[PDB]
């Protein structure tokens, strides 16, 4: 009665995994990353997110309405997060050629971190609400 | 479109 939730048909679980996913990839590719290309990790970053947000959309009729408002405050804060990335990301634009570029890109990786974990805890929220729908049906 | 979706696109509009 504990064991791990059936993933087959979870759009937002493979949503909040994908997005996961992009954080590590911006984290291990960022260090030989040219100027260039710091908006195109981050774009895709924002697209999974974009995608995560319309798969809890679609489901938040769905769930028991007193879980709606906290998963809504948790998709809020993952937009919080991606502009915080975004503006972390223009400073490292800003910065390319000058002393401040790898503080600029530290405060990146520690934007996206917390976008990724974030994520983790709006899934933990979707999957208390579907277990809650399960109890009042 | 959901206030979060709407926000979001906002913010890719930046990017794009």
């Amino acid at each position: 009665h504990m064991a791990n939730l059936d993933r087959t048909d979870d759009l937002v679980y493979l949503n909040v995994m994908e997005l996961v996913r992009a954080v590590l990839e911006l984290k291990n590719e960022l260090s030989q990353l040219p100027p260039e290309g710091y908006v195109v990790v981050v774009k895709n970053v924002g697209l999974t997110l974009r995608k995560l947000i319309g798969s809890v959309d679609d489901l938040l009729p769905s769930l028991p309405s007193s879980s709606r408002t906290e998963i809504e405050g948790t998709q809020k804060l993952l937009n919080k997060d991606l502009a915080e990335l975004i503006n972390k990301m223009r400073l490292a634009q800003q910065n390319a050629v000058t002393s401040l570029s790898e503080e600029a890109k530290r405060q990146m990786l520690t934007a996206s971190h917390t976008l990724a974990v974030d994520a983790k805890n709006l899934l933990d929220a979707v999957d208390q609400a579907k277990v809650l729908a399960n109890l009042a049906h | 479109k959901t206030s979060a979706a709407a926000q979001l696109d906002e913010l890719m509009a930046h990017l794009t």
